[PDB]
């Protein structure tokens, strides 16, 4: 079809609620894909949550190191256009899994993290503080993390972080965007406040680097983002968007992507207003 | 350990 067509469909699938009923439909799981590694004893409290795992085929590995961490590539191609958008995907670190986090930063040299949540929600810590308040300097698994810039918008704390390599001496520079006004299980306090931070996350990336992103869990508030970023891509390439076919897609990848109905929605409805704001 | 949330 075309995006005009697939647009129609969306909007009339919304109000039907046809839509709806077939997100969930969808698997959460891939049946057939292995989780083994994420299970293991001495893995077991390196998950943030019991029942978000990643698939062995999609585990990120640390180069040349054993240890386990909880996250999963993500890749989103529009073979229309020639164009993947690359992603890792993973959970808020735990005290103890720092070093592993800081370790696919630097092992893949990823300029660009994107945090989805808050420290804690009422009164229950949902990602360890893994960089350090400025200018305090921290250490993490041979690896020393500074906090050189810091400045709050709106809905979003921006920093830039300093990663230095205490075996080598060698230094890498992360941009590190944390999202504050969109807590777990919901949909963004702001819509517009969400679209221009997608927006401006699409215009930090770097030629063929995925950009790091995670939440608590990293598979519902990570997987809006996801669902959005490739939308737009679409819709400015003139390319047909099928949200549900964009979240199997990230399923795929990371079992559970896109956490509740009202997200999908909330994703879908997101996808028709940019659509039709743009339209001419 | 706990599931996430719903």
């Amino acid at each position: 079809d075309t995006l005009e067509g697939s647009m129609a469909q969306l909007k009339k699938g919304l109000e039907s609620g046809t839509v709806l009923i077939q997100f969930e439909q969808l698997y959460r799981k891939k049946p057939g894909l292995a989780i083994t590694f994420a299970k293991l004893p001495q893995n077991l409290d390196k998950n943030r949550y019991k029942d978000v795992l990643p698939y062995d085929t999609t585990r990120v590995l640390l180069q040349g190191n054993e240890d386990y961490i909880n996250a999963s590539y993500v890749n989103m191609e529009i073979p229309a256009a020639n164009l993947v958008n690359k992603y890792i995907a993973t959970q808020g670190p735990l005290p103890h899994t720092c070093a592993q986090f800081w370790q696919v930063v630097w092992d893949q040299k990823l300029s660009l993290i994107v945090m989805l949540t808050t420290l804690t929600e009422r009164g229950r810590t949902k990602c360890h503080q893994y960089w350090p308040d400025p200018p305090d300097v921290m250490n993490h698994g041979g690896f020393h993390i500074q906090c050189q810039s810091e400045d709050c918008t709106i809905a979003y704390v921006s920093r830039e972080m300093l990663v230095t390599n205490t075996q080598t001496g060698e230094e890498h520079t992360v941009t590190h965007l944390q999202y504050v006004a969109w807590p777990a299980h919901g949909v963004p306090d702001d819509s517009s406040d969400f679209l221009e931070f997608v927006n401006y996350v699409r215009s930090l990336r770097v030629d063929s680097e995925p950009v790091l992103v995670h939440s608590s869990a990293g598979i519902g508030r990570t997987g809006v983002l996801v669902t959005m970023e490739t939308a737009m891509c679409l819709t400015e390439r003139n390319l047909p968007i099928y949200p549900l076919d964009i979240v199997r897609k990230m399923r795929d990848q990371r079992a559970m992507m896109v956490q509740t109905s009202s997200q999908y929605k909330f994703v879908c409805e997101a996808i028709l207003r940019v659509y039709e704001e743009g339209l001419v | 350990f706990s599931a996430y949330p719903s």
